[PDB]
This record gives C-alpha cells, structure tokens and sequence, in this order.
C-alpha cells in the first residue's frame, strides 16, 4: 500500500463532503475502522484453511520524524511490527535509512531462519553496544 | 440546431445558481450571460448540481448589478481557450480574452480547459534530463523532463533572470516554447515582468516571441485564480501534442493556487478539513500536476515557486506540493551578495533523478564528489574563521582552494541581461560541463587562479580570461617598470 | 548544537499546536452552524402531484 | 517511605534534565551530579525483563518479590551501592542479579585490557 496516509485524505473528503462530524486532525473518527478492515485481512491462515498467507507492507508518510501523528499511531496500533526510515540518515548517505532503535518486528523471530537467527542475535547485541558507545563519548 | 438557455435563481457572493427546464449541463461547463445586462461579459462554470434543473456555478468576475432570473447562455462546453503560435508574446486571462490591449489574437482552434490527464499508456517511464544550459542546475539538480521543480526565492535573488534564461535556452536547445502562469500575481509584477520580456526579447513584438503569459491577478475572485494554471497548462499541451516538443510551465506561487481553491470550497460551504485548506486539497492540486507529465509525444516541465507560510514545511499546502516535486532550486540572498549569480545554494537543494539508473554514471559521481567537496568546505569554513587557514593540513587547504574555485565556477552569466550589464551569456552543454568539473576535481586544472572561474561558462572559455588576466598584469608590470625606469 | 536541537522541537510543537488550535476553532464554528441547521425546520413543498 | 523518596529523587532529576540537555553534567554541583548518577541508576533499575519479551531483550525473565524490591531501592537510596556502575542495573531484577552482572562487566572489561596488551606486544 503506497500509501495509506493518502487513502485517509480521500475518505476525509468523502466524510466532510457529507458533513459527517469531524475529529482529530480533521478526520471523522471511523478512520481507524477504515484501516482495521484492511489490515486484519492479512493473516497466516490455519491448516484448517490451507495454511496460506496474505502479507501486507503498508507505507505511511511522517512529517519531520513525528510518529505522534494520528494516522501513524492508528497504524502502529494495527500492524504486527514497524520499520522506521529516518531522513537524517538518508541525507547522511546511509541508504536504506533504517533506524534500528525505532524499528521492531513483533513476530518474525519465529519465522527467521536459524542461519539468520543466530547472525541476527550477534548483530543485535553488537548494535545495542554501538548505539551506546557512539553517543556516550560525544567526541570526549 | 439551437442553444440552451437557463435562468438565475440566487446570487451569494461569487456563487450563483441557475435553474433550467431541461437536462442540466455537465459539471465544469461554462455559462455566459451577455454584457448588456451586467455591463461586461460574464462567465460562470458549473461546479455542483443541486437538483434535476439547478446548477451551482462559480463566477470568475464580479457579479455586481446582476439581476435575478436573467437569461444565461450555455456555451455547449467548458472554457475554450486559445492555442497556437498566435498565443505567443501575448497575455491572456482565464477565459483567453487578451488583456495586453494588443489587438485580437489570430488563432485557428480553441481548446477546452479541463483536459483529462494523460493515460498511463501515453506516459514514458524513462526518466530523462532537461539540458537547461545552466551548469549549476545541470550538475547537481538535473531538471527531469515531465517533472515538477521547486523554486524558492524572495526578492533580489535573480528569480526573474533565471526564468527568462530558461525560456531562452529551452527555445534554442530543445526547440521548445514556454508559458508563464501568474496565480495571485501582484499586478505591479505583471508590468515588471512583461517589460523585462521586451528588453530581453523573450517577447519580440516585431518578431518571434517564446513565452505565453497568463495573469490571474489578485483583483480577480478565487473562481478565476483557481482556474488559471489549467489555462496556462492548456496552452502548453498544444505545444506538447500538436507541435510535438518540450515545454516549460512557470507557476507563480502554488500557495496562491491552493488558497483560491480553499476559498471556493468555503463559499460552496464545504467543511474545511484542516488549518483552513479545502478537503479536496490533494485532488485539486493533483488534477493539475498529473497533466504536467512527459509523454511519447513531448513533455511539459513545470518550475513552480512555492511559498512556505511561517517557514513550516508540515502545512498541508507545501507538504502536498512537495510530494509532487522532483527538484528544488533554492535561492539565497547570501550567495547573491557574495557575487554569485545564479544565486543557487547547491547543498540545501536536492533532486530525484540523481541516480545512475536514470543518468549516466560520470555525471553522478562527479556531482556527488562536488557535494562532498563543498560540504567539507563548509566545515573547514567553520574552522578557518575560528583557527585560521594555517591551522589546516596540506590536504585540506587544497580542497579549500578547489571548493572556492567550484563555487566561483558555478557563477554563470546570462544572455538575458547581456544588454543591461554588457557581458555575454554562455549556453554550456551537459557533457562538456561534466568534463570541466572532472578536470577541476581531478586537480588537472589547479594552476589557474580563482577569479578566472568567476562569471564564465565552460573550461574552454575561462582560459581566455586567464590569459587576459595574465596579459593585463604583465602590461601593468611593463607599464610600471618603464614608467619607473624612464624617471 | 544542543540548543538548536531543542529549538527545532520547540518550533515544531509550537507550529503543531498552532495548527491544531486552528482546526479546533473551525470545528467549533462548524458544530454550531450544523446544530443550527438541525434547529431550522423543513418547509411544506405543496405542489400538484396528479 | 521508600517510594516517596524515589519519586522525589526523580522529581529533581527531571528538573536537572533541562540543564543537562543544554550545558552538560560537568556544570552541576557535586551534590547535584551525585543525584544525577543515582537517579539514572534508579531509572535503569526500574527496567527488567519479562518472560514474554524474551524475543526482544534476549534474556530470561525475572520475578522480583515485593520484600526484595524494597531493600534494593533502600540500598540504592541510602547510597549503600554507588560503586556499582549505571549499566549494571539495566534489564535486571534484584540487586543480587546486579552484582552478578557487575562481575561480568568487570571481568570482560579487564579481559579487554590483558587482550589489548597481547595485541600490543605482538604488534
Ligand atoms: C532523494 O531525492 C530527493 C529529491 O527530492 C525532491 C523534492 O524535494 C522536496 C523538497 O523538500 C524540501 C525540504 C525542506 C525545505 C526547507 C526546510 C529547506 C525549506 C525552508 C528553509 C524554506 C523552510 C525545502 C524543501
């Protein structure tokens, strides 16, 4: 989905043109249901149903690195994880601009192949140390 | 065949409602009433049906002295605008009625204003580069054909001279005309911009002009100003499709294109979503931008000035505009006061086509190296003012020389102002420019002094200036030596 | 550097709160206008149906 | 009484954030920076792992009993444990687990010095 933040603007048009009572950030209030109908249809189905899947990587636009926006938190309140790209790093050459601190995957540990699970453990510890050792010195 | 007639039924400001006795015309359809009644011609476009026979229509002029239940003529279509060679060197309002007093316009056909956007098939996914001729732009900020560009400039930063030069270069390089769109333009600047196009011969009245002008002024209601950019862009789609060529589309501040539509949505009664911008913000803005695209048949590029209210990028009008832009030609008064013209600040600028998947590899690596260089020069500039140049190593002071050379080399003259200031202008190509910066980057042109790169174009052109400087200083020495030796 | 880091957040929250205050005032006014529309009645619409 | 004093200490640490964020810890009185070095310890100690979040912290979860929760804060409040560094309190439960972790960090940190000595002598 590229992207949901622009879907909400269209639904906002439809509501406001119908004079439905607005809410926070101009939105009606049933804008949460709008995305929950959509992202709950993603699932790893049961063996009773075929063990299929529907993975959903929605995209959402922030403003000046602000996860306190209404839509961003509506969707973090729905999704099974989070990937946070920072413009500070994208401008600073690092591309993809993932911030590992503000990023998380709530479920993928079970799915991560063991070959990658162990390497990920090592690098998670390493970056937990790098994140601290890079800031504590502050050029001291 | 006959023509349809309707009757007014209410007037509230710019808004007007029109009863009919038959099927109501389509939406955005223009409705004219003769000039004998109001005293002047009057057009209103349908926006919003209210019943099977009523049609709310926004009015583009003043509806003063308009009685009730007056006859109202259905044009049969929406606002048909002029198109063609005859459009050039002229000014047109929203309806295509020329306001420059310069007689009629001898056009053959007259196209509607709300043309649907190009289909996906008409598009060309291949991202191309517009050879602007301005090395500062071409190196760091390649204007992508069929793309949207940002221009950030107040007063006294060479904004006018830039857009004038763009018109000239695209008229000769790509063989393509241009078009200007003054949305909410101060009516003083219309004169100060139409007369600069006489001294620069961008509008040669006794010859071949290059740009069309479209002024929707502040003295006009928002129903007009909102429908301006569609007019100036309809002028450009003729040159894209029929003439089969590339086009520029200059847009005085898009902020004032957004505000006007906000006002229309207010008058219609639509609930303002956010800070006060219409709920249809991205729709009304995107219906415009999506027509500004490349094609199999041509291209329309759009250099768009953007006002940022309160210097806040998070406001929906800038934020929605930025989602459509491709490059940002920032202008600064600082570099302008430092002698640089065009007054571009390359580091705070940015582009989207800067990717070797789009452009050739050399153009990319050279530009990224210049960005590295000038960034390092900014840091060392923060050190020199504190410590001193003698504090720096031998490796650092070399790039402190070359970065100064680069920044002075960005300074380019303009054929537009060739009469005003006297100096010639230089249309420098793309590939030649990359070899020039690659020479200045690989150090193979370091013996040349700094000031030789000031206000020149092309490495092949500065060397004449370097020789001129050396010859001049040698003549001053030969003058001083013999003036002192004679006595 | 630190003071600037604070200044951007202050400018950011200042403008955030500014815009939210604007939106809120609008919705107050629209709430009142809408409530009055509910207060106003519908007419009769008497006309020949036959 | 312990909780009242913990909350009080953090109420002071919060007021000093407005300075530390601006100037630095080096511009604070000795008393003040001791409160800083202690409130940071309390805040890091408040953290602990849960059996549910083992996937994330990568640690087994502890179950801190109530009576063992107060003596630890009281020791950390009366200055009974200030030689311990700040990071030994991060993501543990019970001061016994701290002293184990502090031993781990001291061992690893010293081993880096003997290791760097051999890396320097061989170099
Ligand atoms: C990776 O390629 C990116 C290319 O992006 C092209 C479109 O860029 C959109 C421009 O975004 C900005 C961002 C910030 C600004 C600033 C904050 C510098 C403007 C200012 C100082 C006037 C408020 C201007 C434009």
């Amino acid at each position: 989905y590229d992207d949901l933040s622009k879907q909400a603007v269209s639904y906002r048009q439809i509501s406001l043109l119908l004079r439905r009572p607005p809410g926070r950030e101009a939105y009606p209030g049933d804008v949460f249901y709008l995305h929950s109908r959509l992202l709950e249809r993603s699932a790893m189905m049961s063996p009773q149903k075929g063990s299929g899947s529907l993975t959903s990587l929605p995209i959402v636009e922030t403003l000046s690195n602000d996860v306190t926006a209404y839509i961003v938190t509506n969707v973090i309140s729905i999704t099974d994880g989070q990937i946070y790209l920072d413009a500070k790093l994208f401008t600073g050459g690092q591309r993809p601009a993932v911030n590992i601190g503000l990023s998380v995957s709530r479920v993928g540990s079970s799915a991560q192949n063991k070959a990658m699970k162990k390497v990920g453990g090592a690098l998670k510890m390493l970056m937990g140390e790098y994140r601290k050792m890079a800031g504590e010195q502050t050029s001291g | 065949d006959v023509k349809q007639v309707g009757y007014v039924q209410q007037i509230i400001g710019a808004v007007v409602d029109v009863t009919f006795t038959d099927s109501v015309p389509p939406v955005l359809t223009a409705l004219t009433v003769d000039a004998k009644e109001t005293g002047t011609l009057l057009t209103m476009e349908i926006v919003q049906h209210l019943d099977t026979k009523t049609a709310r229509c926004i009015c583009m002029s003043s509806t003063d002295m308009l009685r009730l239940r007056t006859p109202v003529v259905n044009t049969g279509s929406q606002i048909t605008v002029p198109v063609g060679e005859a459009t050039l060197g002229r000014i047109f309002n929203v309806m295509g009625d020329a306001i420059d007093q310069r007689g009629p316009v001898k056009n053959k056909v007259r196209w509607p204003i709300h043309r649907k956007a190009p289909t996906l098939a008409e598009q060309s996914g291949k991202d191309e580069v517009l050879v602007t001729g301005i090395k500062v732009i071409d190196l760091i900020l390649p204007y992508c054909k069929g793309g949207k560009i940002g221009l950030f400039g107040g007063a006294g930063v060479g904004k006018t001279v830039i857009i004038m030069e763009l018109i000239n270069n695209v008229a000769k390089g790509h063989g393509g005309y241009s078009v200007f769109a003054g949305v909410g333009e101060r009516t003083r600047e219309g004169t100060d911009l139409y007369l600069e196009m006489m001294g620069s011969k961008v509008i040669d009245l006794q010859g071949d002009s290059k740009c069309v002008l479209v002024y929707g002024q502040m003295n006009e209601p928002p129903g007009a100003r909102a429908r301006v950019a569609q007019t100036a862009l309809t002028m450009a789609e003729y040159f894209r499709d029929e003439a089969g060529q590339d086009v520029l589309l200059f847009v005085d501040n898009v902020f004032r294109f957004t505000q006007a539509n906000s006002e229309v949505s207010a008058l219609l009664g639509r609930i303002p979503a956010a800070v006060g911008y219409q709920p249809t913000l991205a729709e009304d803005l995107g219906m415009l931008q999506e027509r500004i695209t490349s094609t199999v048949k041509g291209s329309i590029t759009s250099v768009q000035a953007v006002y940022v209210p309160a210097d806040d990028i998070t406001d929906p009008a800038p934020a929605t505009t930025f989602s459509h832009l491709d490059a940002t030609t920032v202008l600064s008064r600082s570099v302008a006061e430092a002698g640089i013209y065009p007054a571009v600040e390359p580091l705070e600028c940015a582009s989207r086509i800067m990717d070797p998947d789009a452009i050739d590899v050399n153009h990319y690596n050279v530009a990224m190296d210049i960005v590295e260089m000038l960034t390092k020069y900014k840091e060392l500039q923060d050190i020199i003012a504190v410590l001193g140049i003698d504090e720096l190593s031998e490796e650092d002071k070399l790039i402190v020389d070359r970065a100064r050379k680069v920044a002075k080399f960005m300074s380019q003259p303009f054929a537009v102002a060739e009469v005003f200031t006297g100096m010639k202008g230089y249309y420098v190509q793309l590939e030649d420019c990359v070899s020039d910066f690659g020479s200045l980057l690989m150090g193979q042109c370091d013996n040349i002094p700094e000031m030789a790169f000031y206000m020149v174009g092309g490495l092949d052109s500065v060397k004449e200036k370097a020789a001129k400087m050396a010859a001049e200083a040698a003549a001053m020495r030969e003058r001083a030596r013999k003036a002192a030796e004679a006595k | 550097g630190n003071i600037t880091g604070l200044m951007q957040l202050a400018d950011y929250t200042y403008n955030k709160t500014r815009k939210e205050l604007i939106t809120a005032e609008l919705l107050e006014i629209i709430g009142t206008m809408t409530a009055m529309h509910a207060g106003k009645k519908v007419g009769l619409k008497k006309t020949e149906f036959w």
